[PDB]
């Protein structure tokens, strides 16, 4: 299995990763557009084609799904070390606020490239995902100034040296 | 003719390298002329494609296969183009065609004279994706201008 | 236990583990706590999208990772590579003696810039990108140290100085642009016996013959001017007092000096300036 | 690159496809005016408004170009097969004028209209491929600007 990536998002993703793992850089995590704005601005853009029924139903369940499952991998495996800090203060800060709520569509399209890992565990439903993992892709690079940030925050003096810096 | 074992232009540039040209607008093309072979026309299957009916065939030409899109020659009847004869029923106030055996379905826009109705013919990519290489000449002109 | 953490592979203060051991920053754990856990800590020993989010929720039992990306993400611009705990390098800057004669090659050793070698000033630099050699003295902000050995250096007669950051598809081609004007780009371009020995003695003898005339007819005309050089270049700053005691607002160079002295009061343009003495009372 | 605008009257391609083809006929083909008396006419229709060195010096060379090319694909790649016996019959009649000068501008559209797909063979950057479909499409509406002494009427219906 493997999914399409615009190599626009190529270039930002990697330019991200430089960003923070060497430059020691940070993405303002109180989100504008959140992980939550930006599944709803895809539904209520999506739907003007969803004619079929079977096809609206799991539409509905995939988003639900996977938003609610995003919310099941912020903590284990979308952060690199250096970010690792920065959570805790927000998880101090916000204390019983889900995830999918502050953190933004940045953090999001790391979850849609890193899926021909995750999915090794086969008849239809996996390629339905990936459809709409792509056109989700194409959606956002599509909207560059509604799902992304115009800087890299710069991680403070005191943050450098809580982390291993 | 000569005998022994012919060979054709890839079979000659199976076994020595030609010369290449220098560069303008047209080098490559020019290349790609040299290498590959003749044979006949055939126009690109986008044109083929455009008026309803025709097509190509083996070897073949026009085929005007009968008449059952938004810009085709049109009927009034069943919106079907005029196959092997675009002669149809038109005036010169007329506005769609109606074939010689669809005559039964001669119509009529409106309008103000009464003119002649008959027989008549009518996403963002990278902004760097590779390395250029250029002329030094066109390089030290273009330095020069500015 | 091992002295790396389990997810990160860094060093530092560690949540071992008793059941599983394992290390982690305690912030690159679980649910990051904060510190302190004494007691024994167990870190996690114990067909439609119904079956996938049941994938989801068994994600749960697996002692979190870090994130690095796809070998497809990374592995794609042109040099790119991760460290050894996943960060971000570059494997097109890796890979010092101070005073080098000759090369391996067998040539001189000189600067680029004032053509003499690492004796005039004790050090000399080899460009990794070229064939030249620098003074740190003669480069144009001058170095007071030597780079590392480990690193390249790039000598100051390359474009790469202002080409801003583009970064290559790593399997690109070089594209032949036949286009013989107008080419718009941001810097990604590449580009396409006589047997007289006599003579040469003759032109030689001939050659210094002509340069020996040319500074013999210079100094015939440069030491006839020295009873003028002397009297005006020493003369000068008396000259150049005595205009601004008589306060001479005539010489343009004076006055000059006066808006210098305004500019640095930095007066303000509503009062009147001062009689050109008064403003000099800035000077003490 | 992928695309060219071939206007609506250029209903004349298809249908030199048929005559040649189905409704037997052919082009005798010593002709008058010729391929290179319309790009030399085109050139002094449009280099009179070119206003830097870059565009005069462009269009020279993409025009010089297309009268070789032409030259060099006119042969093996241009014709419809029925005018192919007829190209020997007319290779014995002039053997030293060159094959850019006996053809008027029909045989010329064909090579306009099928460039793409041959642009599409080749790894030109983008502004060689842009300027110079710019200039073709530019050459085709300029014909159908004036196509009164520029096509045939008529069609030469001859023995095989
Ligand atoms: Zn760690
Ligand atoms: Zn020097
Ligand atoms: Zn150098």
């Amino acid at each position: 299995h493997k999914i399409s990536v615009p190599d626009v998002l190529k270039l930002w993703l990697v330019d991200d990763w430089e960003n923070i793992t060497k430059n020691q850089q940070l993405i303002a995590i109180p989100r504008n557009p959140t992980v939550r704005a930006a599944i709803a601005a895809f539904r209520e853009s999506k739907i003007s084609h969803l004619n079929n029924e079977i096809d609206v139903d799991v539409f509905e369940q995939a988003m639900a799904g996977l938003v609610i499952y995003f919310n099941k991998c912020l903590g284990n495996m979308l952060l690199y070390r250096f970010e690792r800090q920065q959570y805790l203060e927000i998880r101090q800060q916000y204390p019983d606020t889900e995830m999918c709520d502050l953190y933004g569509v940045e953090h999001l399209i790391r979850l849609f490239v890193s899926l021909p890992e995750l999915i090794d565990r086969d008849s239809q439903s996996i390629e339905c995902l990936l459809n709409y993992i792509e056109e989700f892709l194409k959606y956002l690079v599509l909207h560059k100034d509604e799902y992304f940030i115009k800087e890299y925050q710069n991680a403070p003096p005191n943050y450098r040296s809580l982390v291993g810096v | 003719i000569p005998e022994g074992s012919w060979f054709c232009v890839t079979c000659s540039i199976k076994s020595h390298h030609p010369p290449k040209h220098p560069l303008s607008i047209w080098s490559q093309l020019y290349d790609w002329i040299d290498s590959q072979n003749p044979s006949q026309y055939r126009l690109p299957d986008d044109l083929v494609h455009y008026f309803h009916g025709i097509s190509r065939g083996d070897t073949g030409a026009y085929k005007e296969t009968e008449g059952e899109i938004t810009n085709l020659a049109y009927c009034g009847y069943c919106s079907k183009p005029s196959m092997g004869a675009c002669w149809v029923y038109g005036c010169q106030l007329c506005d769609t065609f109606y074939h010689k055996n669809c005559k039964e379905h001669a119509k009529k826009c409106s309008h103000d004279s009464i003119g002649k109705k008959g027989m008549r013919v009518p996403f963002p990519r990278l902004p760097v994706s590779c390395l250029y290489k250029v002329s030094e000449d066109g390089l030290i002109k273009d330095f020069l201008y500015a | 236990n091992n002295d790396y953490c389990s997810a990160c592979h860094g060093p530092g203060n560690f949540l071992c583990c008793e059941t599983c051991p394992n290390s982690f920053h305690f912030t690159c754990i679980d649910p990051p706590i904060e510190e302190k856990n004494l007691p024994d800590d167990a870190w996690y020993c114990n067909t439609m999208v119904d079956v996938w989010m049941q994938l989801c929720t068994y994600i749960d039992s697996h002692n979190p990772i870090q994130f690095h990306l796809p070998h497809s993400i990374s592995s794609f611009f042109r040099g790119v590579g991760s460290g050894v705990m996943g960060e971000y390098i570059e494997t097109d800057v890796l890979k010092r003696d101070p005073l080098l004669l000759k090369s391996k090659s067998g040539t001189p050793i000189l600067c680029f810039r004032c053509h003499k070698s690492a004796l005039v000033s004790q050090s000399i630099l080899a460009c990794d990108y070229c064939n030249s050699y620098w003074h740190p003295d003669c480069l144009n902000p001058p170095l007071a140290t030597l780079p590392s050995n480990l690193r390249k250096w790039k000598c100051p007669n390359h474009s790469d100085h202002v080409t801003p950051r583009y970064r290559l598809p790593e399997k690109a081609k070089v594209i032949r642009v036949g286009l013989p004007r107008g080419f718009k780009n941001k810097g990604n371009i590449v580009i396409d016996f006589k047997l007289n020995f006599l003579e040469q003695i003759r032109d030689n003898v001939i050659n210094l013959r002509k340069m020996v005339e040319q500074d013999e007819q210079l100094c015939i005309e440069t030491f006839s001017k020295f009873d003028f050089y002397a009297t005006r270049d020493c003369e000068l700053p008396l000259r150049i007092l005595c205009d601004v005691a008589n306060d001479n607002l005539e010489n343009d160079d004076y006055v000059l000096a006066l808006r210098d002295l305004l500019r640095i009061s930095k007066w303000d343009p509503n009062q009147p300036v001062p009689a050109p003495f008064d403003l000099a009372n800035l000077l003490s």
